[PDB]
């Protein structure tokens, strides 16, 4: 758990589960580098925000 | 006696008895009784050197 | 490797051929026929921590001084119990002391060689407080008194060390005498037992006469002798522990108690044995254990989680920034996972996929024979396979890299086939090291080779396309090109963005494998969360148990992606022409024949070597010390780990003492990247192989020892050292941690570093001895100032993160016991030759009988007295003209004559013994002047005269007073006179040394064989002693230990046995 | 009725811990190992050494900047003791310039 | 401390007080015998050099550098400090 | 090299040492006498300017 | 003694071969 343990509350995809993140890197934003954990963090909170918004 | 000195008698007073000599008297270049200089002729700088 | 042999040949036997060598002659008859830190890092010596004890535990033995009058006129020879000849259980004397005396009574297996034995005080003993700090003293009759605590510490220490024993269960019987009706006594081994069973007992005597010592056993409870308590468990077996009244001492009983207490936390079963086994196995070893009532075997071996860690902190420490301390770890690691893997090379597998490769012979470059001549391969290049896996549990400390011998010289050029080759062997060889700079080293070899044929942008001029591939081994020279991969043009440099590309991708990734168990073991590792071992490569376990060839991991991905990109290199537009067509079909035949080479390495890495790793760490002179691993996270590499063993100069916290005193370690492992490129592209297994029969016949023989259990032991050793040598550096000077101190009243000098580095070597020097331990102990921490000492641990990241570890201090049983110790000297300092208060050298002349140790009231007088003189720092004195009387400046600018009540401090008398020797001497000895010298502690020698004739004692207090020094002192003589059982006549008796606080609690009895003593100092039996004995609502298990002894308790003695781990855990071959 | 001296002077008293920043020669010997920590730290100013040298470097810096020598006490707590004991007792008193 | 009893007296005769202008006036005497050369003053630090070795209570060792060390910079430092000379003059 | 090293003796006591280390120094002391020429030596000076 | 493999010599000191 060195990366970090993402846990989705609410109705998850196929019952109760925990997401580690690992090293991987997101690089399609030219000037930040992104690793898994955060992109994962980026884009759920990204969805959030559209949902709410509609 | 019953006490030996820890820092020494002996090795304390050679070193007092070394230091105690007076300054070399530099007499090179002082006039003599018939007015000659006593000295050598050597250059000054070379033979401060 | 050629070992031609040459002369002195011989005959053989089976055949009568005469043969041309020695070595020829045998390989003939086999055809018929057919440092210091090194060493304890692996083998740490064993302590002995269970030693058993057949005697009774005491240490105050009673001993007579002078002899009784037994023959006498008053009393008839026949009233003595010595004329009968009645073994007493006290000795039958006019005077009676009791000294300290350790294991005076004993009869041990294994001995403590550290012994705290003393006479009695008539004699002389001031050798035992000269010991520690005293080089530079003349006179072998003196002291310093400035290093008394510091003896006297060590004293307690020694006493404490002596007295970890634990009581043994012998044997009892019964007793046919009427006395003590129906009582088991309990016998002891040795050549005789008589003189015991009178010694043991005191309420078993006869009372006939009207002595003290038969007024005391009459006075004594009937009812409490011998055992009187046992746990009896099975028939005809020994009883497991057996509760006794006997002669014993409060404080060993207490000991031993709490060392017992230690152990039986200690102690573990065959079951949690059993089931730390079979954890660690995996289930590859099944071990059984007995289902029935046991005998209740003692196995000190569990140990807490926090031991463990100081211990791992303490190796670190010890293994700095020296490769041959650890090199032989590594290379012991080596050979014993070569015991285990199944992994065996056939090297001809190159060669024989090689042969078949379609070339002309009129070409001139071969890449067959080129690649073949680089990889040269051999047999013995496989430990260094080994030690690149072994580097893995590591990690922390070793950084395993590749030398630079391997890296081409200049970087040569792509334009050569040699170059390309070592480009190759170095691409599959950097994945396997720990280095975490092998990614960006990968890139620039292969950027170095092509220069001038593509260029990329790369940071400033020193670090450029040109520079040496091996000197980026620094996370801050990572290129920007490597870092974002869009700054490599893909049009004029394509060959550079796809290697980039492939080495963001295709890299392989960290995992994890479960290792050991914490249930008994503990878990010794840190910056990781115990139970876990991080891994380089991902490990996928196998379902099978009949490992066949395949392809889909990460090692065989990433050979494929290699020969890809030197297909798509060779391939290229601009590098084409330059070569022959049949060259480069050539080199297309033989890149496609190696893509798809059949090894077994990289399934067997993949899939059963973590397996071996797991099984082999438990186990293991140095357990595994790891940090987290990072595949290209440059902001998560760690850039330094330290340890710290002081604080700076005032703050007590070592979370905030941590980041300016540490001491970096790491060193690094140079490795041969030729081997491991060999090792990865030769690997087969048996012909036939199932992994659980294989790996249940390999491990078996391994888990047959208790060398693990042994290191262990070590580490609570080890713990509780440290322990106790901050106790006691904290008791002579201030220091962080928070202690009580007992001993202030002990003069003691101004301790510097030095003088506690001196104290830490005597008190490691005493443990060792006592454990019976050779190797380094608690050394590592000498090398600094051991007045502050702390113990923590951390690692820093690049981006600034630092991570640390601060492991709690817990207890000790043997820091516990010497505080023990000095609060119960603290009120029986008489009984170790030392009192308290201080002296008066006043003449005193009468025929009374006072003891000097006990003055009255009247010739006493301290600060408080009204006109009394108090001398201070100066000290002037003017001498006397015309019969005017000498005077002495007094503390407030007074002259004052040489008459009165004078108090002077030791050090000053020592600063000017000559010149008051002279003047004060004359005075003193006829005269009306008194000096109350203030020590605060000394040692005292008795001096015994009959009181019927003159003794003046002048004598003695001017060789004294002579032989004061302002280095040493001797011991204070006094003049005590002897009891008299009868009338007596009365004589003058001079007086000059007098003590100040009453100091007569070594004294035990007084004419113990008469009715009664008339004249003298006396003292019966004393009750406050023996609470059990003469108290009849004293409950049986009631110590008053901080006031007194009691010389009788009841003690508990055991009857475990010990057998080894092997012995009572049986595992199925 | 002065001395000068090119260091500072505190009373005499031998029981101050070694490792003292309060001590201006410790307090530069520290600052000394600081400044080649960082600078053999990023390994940059070193092109040419083909190991990674800087954990051992920062290693013995720091067992240099936390050794154990007690010379920097004895300079500032004793040796203008017998400085000052010696001066008026020599056969050429003191010639000094601040 | 010192002390230096006597007996009253008035004969007594010992003169060895001087001002500080003489004592001047001697210092600059012995400071213009110099002449800028190192024959006259290498005895006096030499002497003082020897006077202070023979009072001061430390002790130097390079056994602590050795022990500290235990054995590359370590090495090399070691080998350029040269624990084995034991001439601080 | 002097400065990395170097240490006291274990059992130092600095009131006893100085004491002993002073006593054989201000013993073998020429202070007076040089305080004795210092006069003629200004005297000199004087007469013969 | 050690032998060479490409050219048969025999060569006494184990490190000459080299
Ligand atoms: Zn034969
Ligand atoms: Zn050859």
């Amino acid at each position: 758990s060195s990366a970090g343990v993402l846990v989705h509350y609410d109705k998850p995809t196929n019952g109760n589960h925990y997401i580690l993140g690992t090293l991987t890197q997101m690089v399609s934003a030219p000037p930040h580098i992104i690793n898994a954990t955060d992109a994962l963090l980026l884009e759920s909170c990204l969805e959030q925000f559209a949902a709410n918004v509609r | 006696e019953h006490y030996k000195a820890r820092p020494g008698i002996a090795s304390v007073q050679k070193a007092t008895e070394s230091a105690e000599l007076p300054m070399k008297n530099n007499d090179e270049g002082t006039p003599d009784k018939r007015g000659n200089t006593k000295g050598a002729l050597v250059n000054e700088h070379v033979e401060a050197r | 490797p050629p070992t031609a042999s040459s002369g002195h040949g011989y005959q053989c036997h089976v055949c009568s051929a005469v043969l041309f060598s020695p070595l020829d002659l045998d390989a003939h008859v086999a055809s018929h026929g057919l440092n210091r830190k090194t060493a304890q890092l692996l083998h740490a010596d064993t302590p002995r921590l269970v030693t058993w004890d057949a005697g009774l535990c005491t240490s105050f033995k009673i001993v007579p001084i002078v002899p009784a009058q037994v023959p006498q006129d008053v009393l008839a020879y026949t009233f003595f119990t010595s004329s009968y000849a009645i073994q007493s259980p006290f000795p039958e004397a006019a005077v009676s002391r009791i000294v300290v005396h350790t294991r005076w009574a004993s009869n041990v297996d294994f001995d403590r060689d550290s012994s705290v034995i003393m006479a009695p005080p008539t004699e002389n003993n001031i050798h035992l407080f000269k010991q520690l700090l005293n080089t530079e003293t003349l006179s072998v009759r003196g002291a310093n008194p400035l290093m008394f605590r510091a003896n006297v510490l060590h004293m307690l220490l020694e006493f404490v060390l002596d007295n970890l024993y634990l009581n043994r269960h012998t044997g009892f019987s019964q007793d046919h005498t009427p006395f003590t009706e129906g009582a088991n006594l309990r016998s002891l081994p040795g050549p005789d037992a008589e003189k015991w069973y009178s010694i043991m007992y005191p309420t078993r005597m006869g009372t006939p006469n009207v002595s003290k010592i038969c007024n005391f056993v009459a006075s004594c409870v009937r009812n409490r002798v011998g055992r009187f308590d046992r746990a009896q468990m099975m028939n005809g077996a020994m009883s497991e522990w057996v509760d006794v009244f006997e002669t014993s001492d409060a404080l060993t009983v207490s000991i031993r108690g709490r060392w017992m207490a230690r152990l039986a936390r200690m102690n573990i079963n065959p079951t949690e044995i059993e089931w730390a086994l079979t954890e660690c196995a995996q289930g590859y070893v099944t071990v059984t254990s007995p289902y029935a009532p046991s005998v209740n075997r003692l196995m000190p071996y569990r140990i807490s989680n926090a031991e463990r860690q100081i211990s791992q902190i303490i190796r670190v420490m010890n293994i700095g920034n020296n490769a041959t301390v650890i090199q032989p770890v590594l290379q012991d690691i080596s050979v014993l996972l070569q015991r285990i893997s199944p992994l065996q090379i056939d090297p001809t597998i190159i060669s024989n996929t090689m042969s078949t490769v379609s070339e002309s012979t009129t070409q001139t470059l071969s890449p067959a024979s080129s690649i073949l001549g680089k990889l040269r391969p051999s047999n013995s290049d496989f430990s260094s396979f080994r030690v690149a896996l072994a580097g893995w549990l590591y990690n922390g400390v070793v950084t395993t890299v590749i030398d630079d011998s391997s890296y081409p010289k200049d970087g040569g050029s792509v334009t050569s086939l040699e170059n390309l080759w070592d480009f190759f062997i170095l691409a599959l060889a950097l994945p396997l090291t720990t280095d975490p700079c092998a990614p960006v080293k990968a890139f620039m070899t292969l950027a170095n080779m092509m220069v001038g044929f593509e260029t990329i942008p790369m940071d400033n001029q020193i670090y450029t396309q040109s520079r040496r591939a091996s000197a980026f081994s620094t996370p801050h020279t990572w290129p920007r090109c490597f870092m974002n991969i869009q700054l490599i043009s893909p049009i004029d440099a394509p060959i550079l963005r796809q290697w980039a590309e492939i080495i963001h991708r295709y890299w392989p990734n960290p995992s994890q494998i479960r290792y050991g168990t914490p249930n008994v073991f503990g878990s010794a590792n840190l910056f990781t969360p115990p139970e876990v071992l991080l891994l380089p490569i991902d490990h996928q376990p196998a379902n099978v148990t009949t490992p066949t060839l395949d392809f889909t991991n990460e090692l065989t991905n990433w050979r494929a992606r290699v020969c890809e990109l030197m297909k798509n290199l060779v391939d290229n537009q601009r590098y084409q022409p330059g070569w022959t067509q049949s060259l480069v079909s050539s080199m297309r035949g033989t890149l496609g024949k190696l893509k798809l080479i059949k090894s077994m390495t990289p399934m067997y890495l993949q899939q059963l070597a973590p397996v071996e790793l797991a099984v082999i760490a438990p186990m293991l002179p140095f357990p595994p010390f790891q940090v987290p691993y990072v595949r290209l996270d440059r902001d998560r590499v760690p850039t330094m780990v330290g340890v710290t063993r002081q604080s700076r100069d005032t703050i007590t916290q070592p979370a905030l003492s941590l980041s300016t005193t540490n001491t970096t370690v790491g060193v690094p492992l140079a490795l041969d990247a030729r081997a491991i490129t060999v090792a990865l592209l030769s690997g087969k297994y048996p012909p036939d192989l199932v992994t659980n029969v294989w790996y249940a016949d390999a491990i078996y023989p391994m888990y047959a020892d208790t060398e693990v259990f042994s290191n262990l032991q070590r580490d609570v050793i080890t713990c509780e050292a440290v322990q106790t040598l901050v106790t006691l550096v904290a008791q002579i000077s201030e220091t962080q941690y928070p202690v009580d101190r007992y001993l202030d009243w002990i003069p003691s000098l101004r301790a510097s570093a030095a003088t506690a580095a001196t104290f830490a070597e005597w008190v490691n020097t005493s443990m060792k001895t006592a454990f019976d331990l050779s190797d380094m102990l608690l050394e590592p921490l000498l090398s600094g100032d051991p007045r502050m000492t702390q113990l923590a641990i951390q690692y820093q990241q690049y981006n600034g993160r630092t991570f640390n570890v601060i492991p709690e201090m817990p207890g000790s049983v043997i820091a516990d016991c010497v505080q023990l110790t000095a609060e119960v000297f603290n009120h029986e300092y008489n009984l170790f030759g030392i009192a308290r208060g201080d002296i008066i050298i006043g003449r005193v002349q009468s025929t009374h009988l006072w003891s000097p140790l006990a003055p009255p009231p009247d010739l006493v007088f301290d600060r408080d007295t009204p006109g009394v003189h108090i001398f201070g720092r100066d000290c002037r004195i003017s001498f006397g003209m015309n019969g005017a009387a000498p005077m002495i400046r007094d503390e407030t600018g007074m002259m004052v004559p040489f008459e009165g009540n004078w108090i002077f401090p030791l050090a000053l008398w020592q600063m000017n013994t000559r010149y008051f020797n002279q003047q004060f001497d004359a005075w003193i000895k006829t005269g009306e002047l008194r000096i109350r010298i203030e020590m605060g502690a000394y040692p005292y020698m008795l001096h015994y005269y009959d009181p019927r004739q003159y003794a003046n004692a002048w004598n003695l207090t001017s060789a004294w007073l002579e032989e004061i020094t302002p280095t040493s002192i001797p011991s204070v003589p006094f003049m005590v006179p002897i009891s008299s059982d009868h009338d007596i006549s009365s004589a003058p008796a001079v007086q000059y040394i007098i003590s100040t606080e009453y100091n007569d609690r070594s004294l035990f009895c007084t004419n113990s064989s008469s009715p009664q003593t008339i004249a003298g100092p006396d003292k019966h039996i004393p009750v406050e002693r023996y609470n059990i004995l003469t108290n009849p609502d004293a409950p049986p298990t009631q110590i008053q230990l901080p006031e007194v002894v009691d010389l009788y308790n009841v003690v508990t003695r055991y009857a475990y046995e010990t057998p080894p781990i092997t012995a009572v855990v049986m595992g199925v071959p």
